[PDB]
């Protein structure tokens, strides 16, 4: 499955640059990006991000530019929902680009 | 005061959510309460049961299950007549709640404060100060 | 068991005592605050470590503090 | 190979009997009250 | 957590004054500020001369010029000691 | 009920959590019940002897298995054509095609080919036969026994050192600088002069003849006269055939620079003079501190006196002496940071300046050695920051550190953390923006609109070292210059010959692809540093948990109140920085390996054009070089790359299994496990068997650690299979 | 030239880039009739490609061995139009945006409901602010020296440590 | 080449090292 399906048939997405299918090559890479970016929200916890936001808020207080809507790390549930949304968007997008460039070139 | 073992249990058809071997070899909890009606409630361990008019008695595995049911009876059926016991396999029955006849959220004389620390939380000792020492971090 | 402490910033609001699912906390008399009462932790052997008491506490930093410790059947929440 | 019989003797022992025995005795040690 | 040992002869060297106490000079605590200043210039000139004489390095360098070239960094420490002694009244 | 004998809290846990937690806390002796400071230092001393013995047993095992089953003598005859053998294979699961496919190396049994370089190292330092490899393995077995016995001995009541011994900083520094560093460097200079260099010139020297064979014809007479330069006379000729007498000189300490023309390695006489000069410098360094005779420095006095009078550092280093001496975690953090920098120097200087003969023609060994030592470097650097966080939580006393450098660091920790945040974002936005720029604009058929920045600063540094490739005439590159004229009589000719041949890896040519990957490496470094520094400086407290130090280093959370506090401990910042360390070492080793396989093929222009967008990295490096690896077995047969082809899939599996521990959390699994406990108790013939430990789901911190281990192991195994098999399959 | 690079106008690899880019469009144009919309579209793309290559050749850009322009960013004035001047333009715009956003957050603090001014923006006042940013360097430095940009360390909340 | 007797000498010394490792491990364990 790795060699004869994913590796062999990803030839069209990765060789698509400079053709009419170059949009699929770009979406292949962009969806790989979004999928990986989702793991930042899925493997992480809210407490780290609230403590990081504290130092960023400090730098805003120093310049007297802190917002009146106090920044918070996303909720625990929202960190999970954002991770899941970007995971599905990236994985489905990677397959969408792979399937369409492959079958448009060969079928 | 002691649990009258003969109190009739609320009608229930059984479930898999009840207590397991640890109840018959480590400890079991019991709850009794008075109902003015023969009415349906929800068991903490599963589906629905019917509490009988008069005195009811249940057996559960965890203290939190007895208190989750107690919270429910008080909130919906306004039953504040609930007494929670711990039962050991030796036959010893241990009264648990309310521990001195008065609910914990109401003050009572003769209660001695346990766990109370004379300073605020920021005045504790640093871990390095009490390293290789038995002294407690609460001052 | 878990270790539960009450610091003398307690305003005697009784909210921790009402929120505790395992009847660990209760109110005792105390002249320090306006309410005339402070929270107490006489039954920490029953503490499961849920930290609902800490959620209920309204003082700026928690007057009630749970310190998770050695695990037992009671504090692990095991019905088996 | 010199002493060519050694791998066919030691590899089953190191790979099967040695872990089987350390698992058996570690299991006894971690499950004893005293 | 336990007493940390130091070699015998350890003394306190923390300073918040204009110059450190002369104890920070070790064996040179009694040398005058003029003597460090003259040693500072002497070591700088001799060290620079010896360094200059062997800048194209060969397989046969004069060992006295190599050893004398170490007087240049030593002169930096000498003028620091001269400032310390002048500001301690020595 | 008694496995964690060092922890009564765990030995009374009735769940399976007791076994896991007892195994994971075993080496954290400071937290074990009833641990005094005496006993902590004495157990650490004995287990340091045990670690040394493990290192000597590992080295003896490599020498023994090469002596027994290897082809060292055949490789020694013809080192560029023979492939070195690590050890033999005896696997009763093999099929007969697998037995045949692994029967390479010129031997009659299936075998593994060594990627460690031990053949080139042992050849360069003198080993010539199997019998002196076997002699070295028996010596290391003896040394392992000696250090196991010394570890046992110094746990005996009369031989247990006191804390006053363990905290003697000045005597330990004097001995480790002048004896452990300096004298053993001097002794290694002796080995090269007495054994390695003579056998590099055809003359055997061993214990049977080394007292009657002079390293130099004149012989210890120029040394005792000051005629030291007589030892540099007649160096090895450029016609020298390593291991033989043809073209050989008589020098022992000559400085020539550059590479031996046939081995493509540094001259052995340069290496011998290096270790002699290092030995002298380090022996001198080891007389700095006062021990018993009234000369030397007190470390306490030096630290106390270095407070800048302008007051910008506060009290300076007053009280740092006691803080470092009493904290083993502070010492560990300093040691690991220093070690991490060195193993990165080892990785960088061993590919650019190889010292072993005929290595750097072993492209597999060169790639594996670089990758190996960079991953070791990343682990050591993460550990240094982790033990600095453990120091602040556990060993730092703010009252013995009033207005120190340490206290003032904590006093401006938001300035530090926010400026790391800014520089990480600054690097990230624009490095990724330029990469995505070039990707998008190359995709539309317009590669001439790419943003291609010439790395002129690094090219100017290369030219300052004499590289005449970019036409910068500054410093050494100019024929006339004080820098160029000063080194002309010594190393400058051989260094210019080495740096201006395009046949090595000394200051490799760089372009826009190297500029972009360098900025990506800078982004990765600053972000890993951010996470680790933020963990160390927020370890004691923050605004969510102002009392975080009361809970320790590794605790799950503070609960769902105050908005939620998952991953709030300093341990969780180690956990989060481990992903970024893996990512940065990935970017570094991907860059090293792609640049080198394109150079080794003769197609450096493929890296030059494809490295400036990310599709070039995806198809021309990962996809293009995967094909020999994933064809190690197929429906048409198998070859000797079948094992890496399996490890590759193995690595993909473990990595993904890590996701299960990292994405799904405890409550789901505890509820499943309760339905399994019910089913076991209700199933006949099965409820006859009972657990002694109540099955529970893994803990929150434990699950983070298990997912991290699975992720990391999959990362290492997948890349190791790729970097070894693709380089093997290509040979270029 | 600089760093062994070649001016793009005399690079042979740049010329092969231009020729290959035009042959690729001409072979797509070889499949259409003269007045068709795909023919006009591809002829306009060939004009755009030739114009771009001509402009790059005469601009003083330096090409590499690959025939692509390379940017020199060390600070030399003969190449300031590749990073230094685009960078000056960026910093003027970015400092404008920052100065204008800061002026609005300080205005919104003095409002009846300060947090309602940030989800419902007072558009006339915010436009008064966006116009002020054209002299942000002088306004912001005078703000700095008059002690109104930087707040002292003791009016900033920090962690207990 | 290595004789089998030479291998047996190596196995003896590794056995002695195993005995010393057990004794050190027991001393560390207390
Ligand atoms: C760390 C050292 C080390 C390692 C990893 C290996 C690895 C291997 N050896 Mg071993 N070997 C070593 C040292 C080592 N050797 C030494 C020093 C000797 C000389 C006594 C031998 C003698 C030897 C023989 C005679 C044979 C092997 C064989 C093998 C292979 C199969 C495993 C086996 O049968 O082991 C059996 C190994 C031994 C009985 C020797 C003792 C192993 C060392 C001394 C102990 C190392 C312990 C380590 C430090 C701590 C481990 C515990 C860990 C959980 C912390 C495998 C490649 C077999 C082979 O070639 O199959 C193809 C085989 O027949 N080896
Ligand atoms: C930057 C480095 C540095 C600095 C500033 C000093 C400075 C000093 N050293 Mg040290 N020393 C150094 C490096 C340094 N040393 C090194 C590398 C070594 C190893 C060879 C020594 C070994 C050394 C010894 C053995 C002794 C000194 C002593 C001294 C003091 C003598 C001053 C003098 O000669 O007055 C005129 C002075 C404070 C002496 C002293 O009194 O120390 C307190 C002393 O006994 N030094
Ligand atoms: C001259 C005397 C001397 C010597 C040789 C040593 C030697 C050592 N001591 Mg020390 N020690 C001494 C005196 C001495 N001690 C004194 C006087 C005291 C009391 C004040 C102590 C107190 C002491 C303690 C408390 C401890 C030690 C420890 C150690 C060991 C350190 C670990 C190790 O192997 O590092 C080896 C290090 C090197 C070989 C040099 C470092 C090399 C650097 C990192 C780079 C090298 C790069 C180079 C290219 C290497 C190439 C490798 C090759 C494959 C190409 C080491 C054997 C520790 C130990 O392990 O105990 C068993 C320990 O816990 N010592
Ligand atoms: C591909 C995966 C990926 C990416 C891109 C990032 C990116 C980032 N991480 Mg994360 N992270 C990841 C995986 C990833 N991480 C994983 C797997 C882990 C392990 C759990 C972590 C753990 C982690 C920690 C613990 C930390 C970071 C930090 C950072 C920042 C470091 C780089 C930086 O400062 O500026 C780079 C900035 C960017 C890459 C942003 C991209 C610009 C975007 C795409 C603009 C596009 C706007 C566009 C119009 C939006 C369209 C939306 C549509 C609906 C209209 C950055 C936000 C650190 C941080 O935030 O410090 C400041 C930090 O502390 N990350
Ligand atoms: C914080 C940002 C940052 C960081 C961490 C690095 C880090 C690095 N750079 Mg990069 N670089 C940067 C910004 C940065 N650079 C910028 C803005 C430029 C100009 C386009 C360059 C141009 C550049 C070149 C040409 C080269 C490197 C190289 C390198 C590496 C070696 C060290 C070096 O030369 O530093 C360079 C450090 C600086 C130039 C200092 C920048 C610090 C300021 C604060 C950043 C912001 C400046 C600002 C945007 C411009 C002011 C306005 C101006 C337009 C009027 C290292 C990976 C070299 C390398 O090895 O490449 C392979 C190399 O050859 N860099
Ligand atoms: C490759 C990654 C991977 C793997 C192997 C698994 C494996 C599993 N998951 Mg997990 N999971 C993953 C990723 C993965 N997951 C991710 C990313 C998520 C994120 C949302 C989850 C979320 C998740 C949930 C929420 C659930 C699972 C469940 C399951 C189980 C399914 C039952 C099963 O197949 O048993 C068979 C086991 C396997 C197929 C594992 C591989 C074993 C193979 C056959 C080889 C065995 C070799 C042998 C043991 C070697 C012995 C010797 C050796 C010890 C030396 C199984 C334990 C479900 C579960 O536990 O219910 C049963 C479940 O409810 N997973
Ligand atoms: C279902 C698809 C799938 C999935 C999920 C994986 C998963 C994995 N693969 Mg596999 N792989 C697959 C399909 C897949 N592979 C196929 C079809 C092939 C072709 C046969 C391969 C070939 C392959 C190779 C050859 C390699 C992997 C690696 C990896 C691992 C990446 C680990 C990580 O965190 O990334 C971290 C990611 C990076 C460090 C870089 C990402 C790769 C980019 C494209 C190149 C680098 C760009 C540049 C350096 C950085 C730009 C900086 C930025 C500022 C713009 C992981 C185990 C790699 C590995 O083990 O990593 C150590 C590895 O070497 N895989
Ligand atoms: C105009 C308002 C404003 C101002 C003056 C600043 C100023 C600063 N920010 Mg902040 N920031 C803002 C908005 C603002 N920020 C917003 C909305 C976000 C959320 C995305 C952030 C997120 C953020 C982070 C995460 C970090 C900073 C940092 C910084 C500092 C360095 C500059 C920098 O890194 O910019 C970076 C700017 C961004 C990453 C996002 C800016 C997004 C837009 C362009 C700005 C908002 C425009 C706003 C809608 C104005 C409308 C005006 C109108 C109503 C009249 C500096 C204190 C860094 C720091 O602390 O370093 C010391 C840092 O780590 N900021
Ligand atoms: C991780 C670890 C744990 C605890 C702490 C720790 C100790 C510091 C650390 C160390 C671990 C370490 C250092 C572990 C070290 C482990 C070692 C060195 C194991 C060696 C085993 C060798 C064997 C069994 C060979 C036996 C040969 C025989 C019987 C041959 C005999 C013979 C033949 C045929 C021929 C001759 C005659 C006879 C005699 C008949
Ligand atoms: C987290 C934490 C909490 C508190 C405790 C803790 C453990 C201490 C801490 C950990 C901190 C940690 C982990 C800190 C890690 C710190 C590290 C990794 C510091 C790296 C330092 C490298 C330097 C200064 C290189 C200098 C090179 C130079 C000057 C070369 C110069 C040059 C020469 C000679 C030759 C070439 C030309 C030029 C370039 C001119
Ligand atoms: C990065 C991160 C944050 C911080 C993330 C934040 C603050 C989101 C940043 C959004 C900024 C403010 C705007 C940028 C939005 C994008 C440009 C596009 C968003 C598209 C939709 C929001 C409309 C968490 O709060 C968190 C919580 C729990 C687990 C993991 C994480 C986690 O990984």
């Amino acid at each position: 499955w790795l060699r004869d399906f994913l590796w062999a048939q990803a030839s069209q997405v990765i060789q698509s640059y400079g053709s009419a299918l170059s949009a699929y090559g770009l979406i292949f890479l962009g969806a790989h990006f979004i999928w990986a970016f989702s793991l930042m929200f899925l493997f992480s916890g809210r407490g780290y991000w609230q403590e990081l936001i504290e130092s960023i808020v400090w730098a805003h207080n120093k310049l007297n530019v802190a917002p009146a809507i106090q920044p918070r790390a996303l909720s625990i549930t929202q960190g999970r929902a954002v991770g899941l949304a970007h995971y599905l968007l990236g994985g489905i997008g990677t397959t969408w680009a792979f399937f369409l460039a492959r079958i448009i070139s060969v079928g | 005061e002691t649990l009258n073992l003969q109190i009739p249990s609320p009608t229930f058809e059984g479930s898999t959510g009840g207590w397991l071997r640890a109840a018959e070899v480590e400890e079991k909890y019991a709850i009794t309460w008075t109902s003015p009606k023969e009415q349906v409630f929800e068991m903490p361990t599963g589906g629905a049961a019917i509490m009988r008019q008069g005195e009811n008695l249940l057996y559960l595995a965890r203290k939190e299950q007895c208190l989750a049911l107690a919270t429910q009876v008080k909130n919906s059926f306004k039953i504040t007549d609930y007494k929670v016991y711990r039962i050991f396999p030796s036959g010893e029955v241990q009264y648990l709640h309310p521990k001195d006849g008065v609910f914990p959220e109401k003050v009572n004389a003769g209660r001695v404060g346990v766990g109370n620390v004379s300073h605020s939380i920021g005045k504790n000792l640093n871990p390095a100060q009490i390293k290789f020492t038995s002294k407690s971090f609460n001052g | 068991s878990h270790s539960v402490k009450v610091y003398d910033t307690c305003i005697g609001c009784t909210q921790c005592v009402r929120a505790c699912p395992c009847d660990v906390l209760e109110m005792v008399s105390w002249d320090g605050c306006k309410a005339g009462q402070i929270a107490s932790a006489p039954r920490t052997e029953d503490c499961i470590g849920c930290k609902r008491c800490e959620t209920a506490c309204p003082t700026d930093f928690l007057s009630v503090r749970v310190y998770l410790g050695g695990e037992t059947t009671r504090s692990m929440g095991l019905a088996y | 190979m010199t002493a060519a019989y050694l791998p066919s003797i030691l590899v089953p022992i190191i790979g099967l009997i040695f872990p089987g025995l350390v698992m058996a005795f570690a299991f006894i040690y971690i499950e004893q009250d005293e | 957590f336990s007493p940390v040992p130091s070699p015998e002869g350890t003394k306190e060297t923390y300073w918040e004054t204009k110059a450190p106490s002369s104890d920070v000079l070790g064996i040179g605590a009694g040398v005058s500020s003029g003597n460090f200043a003259a040693a500072s210039v002497f070591a700088a000139l001799v060290g620079g001369y010896c360094t200059g004489q062997v800048i194209p390095l060969t397989v046969e360098p004069n060992p006295l010029f190599l050893a004398g070239s170490f007087l240049l960094p030593y002169s930096w420490a000498l003028h620091v000691a001269a400032w310390i002694q002048k500001n301690n009244g020595k | 009920t008694k496995f964690p004998k060092f922890s009564q809290a765990l030995a009374q846990d009735p769940a399976t959590r007791r076994i896991w937690y007892g195994l994971a806390t075993a080496h954290d002796l400071e937290s074990h019940d009833g641990m005094t400071e005496e006993n902590l230092y004495q157990k650490i001393f004995a287990s340091h002897f045990g670690h040394l013995a493990v290192i000597f047993l590992w080295t003896s095992g490599n020498l023994f298995h090469v002596a027994w089953q290897g082809n060292f003598e055949q490789w020694v005859l013809n080192p560029l054509k023979v492939k070195p053998i690590a050890h033999a294979i005896w696997d009763p699961h093999f099929g007969q095609p697998a037995v045949k496919a692994f029967t390479k190396g010129g031997v009659s049994y299936p075998v593994n080919i060594a990627t460690s370089g031990v053949y080139h190292w042992w050849y360069t330092i003198g080993m010539r036969s199997n019998t002196d490899l076997y002699a070295g393995s028996l010596f290391l077995l003896f040394l392992a026994g000696v250090f196991l016995f010394a570890g046992w001995l110094h746990l005996q009541p009369k031989f247990r050192p006191g804390l006053s011994w363990f905290k003697n900083n000045e005597s330990r520094l004097n001995h480790h600088l002048s004896g452990l560093f300096g004298f053993s460097s001097l002794a290694w200079s002796a080995h090269l002069i007495h054994v390695a260099i003579p056998e590099a010139r055809g003359q055997h020297v061993c214990w049977d003849n080394f007292t009657k064979v002079a390293p130099h014809p004149a012989g210890l007479q120029p040394f005792f006269t000051g005629n030291w330069g007589a030892y540099a006379a007649s160096p090895d000729t450029t016609n020298h055939i390593f291991g033989t007498s043809e073209g050989a000189g008589t020098a022992i300490l000559t400085f020539l620079g550059g590479f031996h023309p046939q081995t493509q390695a540094l001259w052995l006489t340069d290496i011998a003079h290096h270790h002699l000069a290092i030995g002298v410098v380090f022996i001198f360094a080891g007389h700095m501190y006062r021990t018993n005779w009234g000369i030397g420095h007190s470390l306490k006095e030096i630290l106390d006196a270095h407070r800048p009078p302008g007051g910008r550092l506060g009290a300076g280093h007053k009280g740092i002496f006691e803080t470092l001496t009493n904290s083993l975690h502070f010492q560990l953090g300093l040691a690991l940071a220093s070690l991490g920098v060195i193993t990165s120097l080892v990785a960088q200087h061993m590919y650019a300046l190889p010292s072993y003969a005929f290595i750097a023609k072993d492209y597999v060994t060169q790639s594996a050695l670089y990758t190996h030592h960079q991953y070791i470097a990343g682990f050591l650097m993460v550990g240094a920051f982790a033990h600095g966080a453990i120091f602040f939580v556990r060993d730092y006393d703010p009252e013995q550190n009033k207005n120190n450098v340490l206290a003032r660091i904590l006093d401006h920790k938001e300035a530090i953390i926010s400026h790391l945040s800014w520089v990480s974002l600054f690097l990230g936005f624009h490095t990724l923006g330029i990469y995505v720029h070039n990707d998008v604009v190359v995709a539309f058929g317009t590669p001439e609109k790419q943003i291609l920045v010439e790395p002129v600063f690094a090219q100017w540094i290369q030219a300052s070292s004499g590289k005449a490739l970019y036409g910068f005439d500054v410093l050494l590159s100019s024929t006339n210059s004080v820098a160029a004229n000063a080194s002309s009589n010594i190393w400058l000719p051989g260094w210019l010959e080495a740096i201006n041949s395009g046949k090595n890896s000394l200051f490799l040519p760089i372009g826009p692809g190297d500029f972009l990957i360098h900025h990506a490496i800078a982004l990765a470094l600053h972000t890993t540093t951010l996470i680790l520094v933020k963990g160390a400086l927020d370890a004691r407290g923050s605004k969510l948990m102002p009392d975080k130090k009361d809970f320790g280093y590794a605790f799950p959370c503070d609960g769902p109140g105050r908005g939620g506090t998952c991953d709030i401990s300093a341990w969780d910042a180690f956990y989060l920085s481990m992903f970024w360390m893996l990512n940065t070492i990935g970017w570094v080793t991907f860059y090293w390996h792609w640049k080198h396989i394109t150079i080794w093929q003769g197609n450096a222009g493929q890296f030059n054009e494809s490295s400036t967008y990310i599709m070039g990295w995806l198809r021309d490096y990962l996809w293009l070089n995967s094909s020999p690896l994933i064809n190690g077995y197929n429906p048409f047969g198998m070859n000797s790359l079948s094992v890496w082809s399996w490890m590759f899939l193995f690595g993909h599996l473990i990595w993904a299994t890590g996701f299960m521990f990292l994405i799904s959390w405890r409550g789901y699994w505890q509820e499943l496990i309760e339905t399994l406990v019910w089913a076991h108790e209700r199933t006949p013939l099965a409820n006859l068997v009972r657990w002694k430990d109540k099955p529970v789901a893994l803990s929150i911190v434990q699950a983070r650690l298990v997912g991290l281990i699975h992720f990391t192991a999959g990362y290492i195994f997948t890349y190791a299979a790729f970097v070894i098999a693709s380089t093997t399959g290509k040979f270029g | 030239d600089v760093a062994g690079l070649t001016p793009c106008g005399e690079s042979k690899e740049f010329a092969r880039r231009l020729d290959g880019s035009v042959k690729k469009l001409q072979t797509r144009l070889s499949k259409y009739e003269a007045g068709t919309p795909p023919a006009l579209a591809l002829q306009k793309q060939i004009d755009k490609t030739k114009n771009r290559f001509d402009r790059y050749g005469k601009a003083g850009l330096l090409c590499g061995t690959d025939g692509l322009p390379h940017l020199i960013t060390d600070g030399r004035w003969t190449h300031s139009g590749e990073f230094v001047i685009p960078g000056l333009l960026f910093l003027y715009v970015a400092g404008w945006i920052g100065w204008v956003g800061r002026s609005y957050v300080l205005f919104a603090r003095t409002a009846d409901k300060p947090t309602e001014k940030e989800i419902i923006i007072d558009v006339p006042v915010a436009l008064s602010f966006v116009s002020t940013g054209f002299i942000w360097p002088f306004s912001a430095f005078k703000e700095f020296t008059s002690g109104n940009l930087i707040v002292p360390a003791d009016e900033i909340t920090v962690s207990p440590r | 080449m290595i004789s089998d007797t030479q291998i047996f000498i190596a196995l003896i010394l590794a056995l002695v090292s195993l005995v010393l490792a057990i004794r050190l491990g027991r001393a560390l364990y207390q």
